[PDB]
Parts: C-alpha cells; sequence; structure tokens
RNA sequence: CGUUAAGCGCGCCGCCUGGGGAGUACGGCCGCAAGGCUGAAACUCAAAGGAAUUGACGGGGGCCCGCACAAGCGGUGGAGCAUGUGGUUUAAUUCGAAGCAACGCGAAGAACCUUACCAGGCCUUGACAUGCUAGGGAACCCGGGUGAAAGCCUGGGGUGCCCCGCGAGGGGAGCCCUAGCACAGGUGCUGCAUGGCCGUCGUCAGCUCGUGCCGUGAGGUGUUGGGUUAAGUCCCGCAACGAGCGCAACCCCCGCCGUUAGUUGCCAGCGGUUCGGCCGGGCACUCUAACGGGACUGCCCGCGAAAGCGGGAGGAAGGAGGGGACGACGUCUGGUCAGCAUGGCCCUUACGGCCUGGGCGACACACGUGCUACAAUGCCCACUACAAAGCGAUGCCACCCGGCAACGGGGAGCUAAUCGCAAAAAGGUGGGCCCAGUUCGGAUUGGGGUCUGCAACCCGACCCCAUGAAGCCGGAAUCGCUAGUAAUCGCGGAUCAGCCAUGC
RNA sequence: AAGGAGGUAAAAAUGGUAAAAAA
C-alpha cells in the first residue's frame, strides 16, 4: 500500500536532514519558502549533470548550498563562466550572501535519485522499459551494491491498464535501519501520460 | 570475544543452531572428497543414503536383515541387524581391520555394558 | 476560479478580515498550517522527502 | 493397470478414423402403438478432447484466531439540542465520498472573504507570466465626477538616465498606454487513460530464492505431518539442507540504577529574615537531558525427547515488561483530475476575471456519529487540596479600577524551567434542597447589554434578568471496552478577526 | 486409533452483473 519515504524513517541517525540551518518561530516560513525557491529554480537548470542531494546551511547570511551533482563538469564551465551566472541569481533572489560548491558523489550507480534519473529519462527518450531497466538494477549490483529495486508505475506504451512493471536483485530490507537504504524517484512524462518512476538501494550493516 | 558483546538471546539461539550442526554434524565434519564406497548399516533407511550413493557411482558396502532387496547394492552383507552384538561383531572385526591395514590392535571395548542392560 | 484566487489575497484588500492563508508549495488555504506556510498535503510532501528541518518523524 | 493385468506373446470376432449435423433423413426388415435395428450425406466451425499442474473461486468440510459469542461494566435507538446525511426544495440551496473500507468524512475555523453555486453591474491581451510588429508616454505622487462595488470619463503634479551638446534634437532602456498578434486562463468533462498519495483486506502470516531429489513435463519439493506461539515463533518428524522480504530486531516514549551537569529544587545541612526559597549558601533530593549498563528461562526445583509448562527466588524489571512509529508479495479497474502534477476532450470578449449582494445554515420527514440529560453514589452556594502537557512579542496579559457580569481605562513582567495564559476538576471540608416535571434537565422564549470585525438580517460567540418544553432512564435491535483498559472528571495545542469546537 | 480406502448417514430462504478489451 504505502511503503512511506524510507527517509521519513531513516531521520534517526540514516538520513541526516537535507537542510541544515535552525530557525526562530516567526521566520520558518520565509526562509523554507526561498529555499524550496533555491533549489527550485536550482532544478530546472543544474539538471544538467543530474541533480542529486541539496545540501543546505543556513547561520545568518551563511547561505552554504553543497551541491551533489552527478558530474561537475561539463557544468562548472570553461572557467567558472557557468558557476558565476548561477551563483549571480541565486543572490538576485536570495537577500544575503551565497554559495556554490559543486560536491558530486565519487560514483554514478549510487543515490537512487539519478539511477531512476537517467531510468525514467530511458523511457523519456521511448526506449525498452524491461530490457534497459533490467540492465538498470543489474549496472546497480554491478557497482557493488547489495540490493536494487525499481517499481516503474503508469502508462507503459499506452494501453488503457496502466501497470506497474517491477524488478529487482538482492536483499531490500526496508524495516531495518542500520542498513541504510538511498531512495530515488523520478517523475517520467510519457507525450502521452505521467508514469512513476521509482527506486531503492540496499548498502549494508554495522554503519 | 563474542561474550559481552552482541544480546543474551543471539547466543542462546546461536548455541541451539550449534547443537544443530553438532548432533547432526558429529561424526561428518571430515567427510571430504568421494567416500570411496558407502558402509551403512539395515540396508533401507540406509538406502535412502544407498539411494544417493547408487546414483554416485560410489560403491556400496552396507549390511542386511531379511527384508530389503541385495542387489542394490553391489558388495552385499546378510546377518542380523537387531541386535547390538550383531553389528558388534561384524563392525568391531571391521574396524581392526581396516585397522588391520594398519596397526594398533586396541582391546575390542565398546558395547558390552548397553549390549543388554 | 483559481489563478486569480491566490493573486486576490496576495496582495490585502480593503478589510484585514480578507486575508486567507495559501499554500506556496500547492496552492490552497484548506488547512494550510500557518507556521509552515503550508497546507496539509505540502506539508506532509516536504517532511516526508526530508526538505525540512526541525521536525522528526515523531514516534513519542 | 499390475497372477481377477490396462504386463510379454498367439488364435478368432466385432468395433474406431475431427467436433458439429445425428444415432437424426431416406430406404429395407421389425412392432397394436410408443418406438427399434440398420445407417449415411450436403452444409458448417478449426477446433472437440483425456488426464494431470497452478490458482482464484465454492449456499462442502476439518483445524485455527479474534469483544465473535459467552462472561461483566457503561451506552447509541426512546426526548431536546450539535454536526454530518438522505430526501425535499429554491433563482442558487456548489461538488466529493456510499455494506463493512462514505455519513463531527476533503472542512484543522464558509457572515462578505473564503467560493467552485445564483440574480445583477461590469472588465476582457485579461487578476497571472511570456515575446514581436508600428505607435505614444519617463517611472510614478495626488484628485474630482460617478456608482452598491468592480468598473468608468477627465484634472494637479510630473520630465531620474546612454550617446552628441554653454544651443536646438532625436533615438535607445526599465516604464505605463491602445490596436493587432503569438497567447494566458478554465476548481469545465475524463481516476475506466495516469503519477503520486491514502484506503483496505491486515501485524493477517503471508510471498519466494538456492543446490539436491521426485515428476516425460507444466510442476512439486522445501512451505504438506504433530505439539506450541502474537507469529511460516520454535521444537520433533522429514528428501532435504538452508537462505531473503515479511514477524521479530536495530528507533522513540514509559518504569531501576548509575557518570557528566546545576539560575528547576531546596535548612535536605548552616546564617538571617519583609520568616513568604524571601535574603546569602549549597548539588544532597526532585527535576531536567544526555552517555551506558540492566533480563537471557540467566538461577533454583518437578515434567516433556526437545520446543515449552508448573513452583520459588534474586530484582525496579519476568518468561513478548506496558505502549508507539513500524505495515510485504498482492487484491480490490477502491478513493482522489476540487491540494498537486497530469494524457486527452473541451469554452476563449466566455465554462475565463472582478465586484456587490444571496446560498453553502432552506423544511411536511428519515438517518449515522455526538453533547446533555431525565436526578439524592445527586443539584446548589462556601473553604482547602494534587495535576501533566502544550502555549504566549506587535502576542501572553497577573494588578488596581469602572462594570453583578459580558468586558472595558490607566497599568508589571515576558525573545519564557525565571514573566502570564491558569481557577484543573472530580476529591475533601461546612451549610441548603427532601423525592417533587423537583433548587431536577435546561430545550425554547422576550425586553434589554459586552466583543470581534467595514459589516453580526439571513448567519457571529458571549452577558443579563424574566421564560422555564420534552425528558420518569429508552421495544426490535445494536456499540464500546481485558488494566490503570472501561467509567467518571478537568486541562491544552493545532487552524483562527471572530466563532457555530458538544468536532478533532 | 496414525493412514489411505470399500459400504451404509447429516449437511444450501433468495438471485439476474454485461464484456470489445491489458501483461
Amino acid at each position: 500500500g504505502n511503503k512511506i519515504h524510507p527517509i521519513g524513517f531513516r531521520l534517526g541517525i540514516t538520513r541526516d536532514w537535507e537542510s541544515r540551518w535552525y530557525a526562530g518561530k516567526k521566520q520558518y516560513r520565509h526562509l523554507l519558502l526561498e529555499d524550496q525557491r533555491i533549489r527550485g529554480l536550482l532544478e530546472k537548470e543544474l539538471y544538467s549533470a543530474g541533480l542529486a542531494r541539496v545540501d543546505i546551511e543556513r547561520a545568518a547570511d551563511n547561505v552554504a548550498v553543497t551541491v551533489h551533482v552527478a558530474k561537475p563538469g561539463v557544468v562548472i564551465g570553461r572557467g567558472g563562466e557557468r558557476i558565476r551566472v548561477l551563483r549571480e541569481e541565486l543572490a538576485k533572489l536570495t537577500g544575503k550572501n551565497v554559495a556554490l560548491n559543486v560536491q558530486e558523489v565519487q560514483n554514478p550507480n549510487l543515490s537512487a535519485p539519478l539511477v531512476a534519473q537517467r531510468v525514467a529519462e530511458q523511457i523519456e527518450r521511448r526506449f525498452a522499459v524491461r530490457r534497459a531497466i533490467k540492465q538498470a538494477v543489474q549496472r546497480v549490483m554491478e557497482s557493488g551494491a547489495k540490493g536494487a529495486k525499481v517499481i516503474v508505475s503508469g502508462r507503459i506504451g499506452g494501453a488503457e491498464q496502466a501497470r506497474t512493471e517491477w524488478a529487482a536483485q538482492g536483499r531490500v530490507p526496508l524495516h531495518t535501519l542500520r542498513a541504510n537504504i538511498d531512495y530515488g524517484f523520478a517523475l517520467a512524462r510519457t507525450t502521452y501520460g505521467v508514469l512513476g518512476v521509482k527506486a531503492y538501494i540496499f548498502l549494508g550493516e554495522v554503519i | 570475544p563474542e561474550i559481552e558483546e552482541r544480546p543474551k538471546k543471539e547466543q542462546v539461539r546461536l548455541k541451539h543452531e550449534l547443537e544443530r550442526l553438532q548432533k547432526y554434524l558429529s561424526g561428518f565434519r571430515l567427510l571430504k572428497r568421494l567416500p570411496d564406497a558407502i558402509f551403512v548399516v539395515d540396508p533401507t533407511k540406509e538406502a535412502i543414503a544407498v539411494r544417493e550413493a547408487r546414483k554416485l557411482f560410489i560403491p556400496v558396502i552396507a549390511l542386511a536383515d531379511t527384508d530389503s532387496d541385495p542387489d542394490l547394492v553391489d558388495y552385499i552383507i546378510p546377518g542380523n541387524d537387531d541386535a547390538i552384538r550383531s553389528i558388534q561383531l561384524i563392525l568391531s572385526r571391521a574396524v581392526d581391520l581396516i585397522i588391520q591395514a594398519r596397526g594398533g590392535v586396541v582391546e575390542p571395548s565398546p558395547s558390552y555394558a548397553l549390549v543388554q542392560e | 476560479a483559481r489563478k486569480a484566487l491566490i493573486e486576490k489575497a496576495k496582495r490585502t484588500p480593503k478589510f484585514k478580515v480578507r486575508a486567507y492563508t495559501r499554500c506556496v508549495r500547492c496552492g490552497r488555504a484548506r488547512s494550510v498550517y500557518r507556521f509552515f506556510g503550508l497546507c496539509r498535503i505540502c506539508l506532509r510532501e516536504l517532511a516526508h522527502k526530508g526538505q525540512l528541518p526541525g521536525v522528526r518523524k515523531a514516534s513519542w
């Protein structure tokens, strides 16, 4: 039925807040408002190289953003003439001191948001669902993971019946904690509908 | 020192399974490679055994009483299986026989107490 | 109507008593927990998706 | 199937050759008749079949569990009020949800706002963004007519900047105006095109992988067998041995102890005192809130092959310690396009947009969840008691005062363990009522008051005093609940001008 | 009794849901 965000349950010692800044009772709103706007217009632009996490810090002008990209290469631009315009606008609609920090994660086939990103985008480019996606779960357990699952729900190929085609390989202990799982859902848009791409990836015990 | 570390009931069930493999794989814990032939007692039960061996092309020695077929075995021994003393004679003999291929001739000792009491 | 409605209050009219809260991450007035300036479904989508500090998937 | 062969062989007879047409047509023999025996075709479909496997299903059954019943304590139905609802109706009474899984449900604050509904006034390159053609205005500060208001016709100001200027000027940009355009927009339909998100079966114990073995194989196995548990929990068996998601565990609240720590607490221990933690002092105790330890059938005894059970203790803690989040594989085309996105269909000076009104609260009934009750284990007035949690800056609001009060005028402290919301109430301790439509119960009713808000008619809460209905403890039926649970009693927060909150 | 089994028993007030069609 539900499943609930592993995330919205991993906020113990397994998922530390995406946005780390204390707030005043009154303040809270407008702060998060500008915040979600940052992530927002960032999303439209700095997608180009897989935007996973978006680490946020705020003390008092301390607008530190640690954009976990996927590969900041052809995204910082030559000499940083693209990091420039982004920090620029960042300042344009943030009445304080901005930060960029392109902290991409070492490895691709980890952190399910970008996994599912490529996943849904393959269907976005019409491609073979079960074939290339089984190849995706494949690639995950071909990277060194411990359990990969990709649910893809919606109008495959049209045909009224919106199935929920599902594939998996490796253990996915969702009721556990220490085990740690990364969850990421891509919002797949068929030219003819909206199908939901979703992925869980397992890591391991002890941590 | 996995003692003070890890929960106590964890130890408990691990002790249970400990004696699972202990009791059930008592003798067998060195049975390596293909064990040449079988030997085995009342040929029926240990013809679930002889079945698996019969497939493995592991020559069948085993010991037989009146009811169970002989031909499924390649090296058959007729005689009683009922009483302790049957396999006492036959096995003890067999054992200081394989150890006749060895050396020791240690006094034939076991059974005798439980042989009737 | 919808689009015009958010604009109706977004610009404060005549009387103080004609303002009504607005989920700026979904767009409604019903059950918008003013503390966050977020509706209830917008609330849960934010807190769940990890994009909300101070909270806790409470278990008290 | 297997010495009663459906086994290995031999003799002989009848009989088979797609399902359907059909054991029917015609013909021959037959019978009192009913009918038989014999026995085809055209045409028509591309399948009809036999077993055996999986699973849904079943008005078959066996075992299993549960407030299912039993066993007890209090209730809904009975009356008045609240809200939800059918129906009913109006110009509109705006939609959604429908046995359980809709009915105090979206709605966690509908007077106009909200608002999607109606009558009317009116705008429409549109309240919103996006860019071009050709034109003008600098942005932009005020005002008059008009009107219910949006809208509408004008009037005072006004002339910041780039280039070329002690001169004249134009073009260019934010910048608004008008035509034209590309467009916006639509809570219009479509959840039977969808995502996501909840429901729900259901914390029900279920769904499977691996090598091996059985089966020509589909596949079975493992997972069917017995005792046991909340449990596919564990043991025993056992052609299997195990392994993963489920159950559990790792997570939090709550109970015992500790170490850090002392503006909460205190003579607990000392001094004094305005004897009131009030003045110094101190960390002992509460507390606070952190980092661990502590419980595993670990110990003791009797039973069972073990899994477990009985009895006893050590201990704050027994046999899962109490709770909470936690909810699989899957079904159900559940619910939702009126939170959002959303494929499509669709109106585009009207299904778009503003305003003012009116409805969402209507009434010949019906229904679910509810508050109160109908009374002496009680109602009433006086004195004292112990709460826990959650709040409070343009808010919390102690205090005197005016007011019987509603609340109003002057007024302290307060970014809070230090200030206030705030009186917990039942308990207890005195006095009244004397069994009565009662000092019961306030349902409703009139002449007046307070508060918020532009505004309280529809349609607000709250105050006064006069009114004081039904109600004598509820038939069929039907609900809750297994321990600090039920029953009883008070308290806060959410969103909110206010408040319909008896709701959550 | 532990089972499989051969003969004799008990056991259902009610109903219509269409179907072009997905993996």
